[PDB]
């Protein structure tokens, strides 16, 4: 995940301490997080999907 | 005591327009290339253009 090819906007990774502790929280999420996730067989509409 | 005279001939009385604007519009095609090069040195660190 080196600089120099990889882009991040802002606001993806927070921060927190309370006493020289400069504790680390995950903000990203996996791919099975969104809505609308479907798999490989999918039946959509009148389209079955098929791989 | 007399003169000529000057006759007007009219054949054809069509239904045409003005001219606005006179222009030719070529037939094209679609034509491409590239390259794959490697960075081997600071040229090509982060981006191919700096701003
Ligand atoms: C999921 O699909 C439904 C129906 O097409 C739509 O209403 C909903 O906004 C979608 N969810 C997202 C996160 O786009």
């Amino acid at each position: 995940i080196k600089k120099d090819g990889c882009i991040w906007n802002a606001d993806l990774v927070g921060i927190e301490l309370r006493v020289d502790d400069a504790v680390c929280y995950s903000k990203i999420t996996s791919v099975e997080a969104v809505a609308n996730y479907s798999a490989i067989p999918t039946t959509i509409g009148g389209l079955r999907f098929e791989r | 005591p007399d003169s000529k005279c000057l006759k007007i001939k009219v054949k054809r009385i069509n239904l045409k327009c003005k001219k606005s604007s006179s222009y030719f519009v070529p037939d094209a095609r679609s034509r491409c290339t590239s390259v794959r090069r490697c960075r081997w040195a600071g040229d090509c660190q982060s981006g191919c253009p700096p701003h």
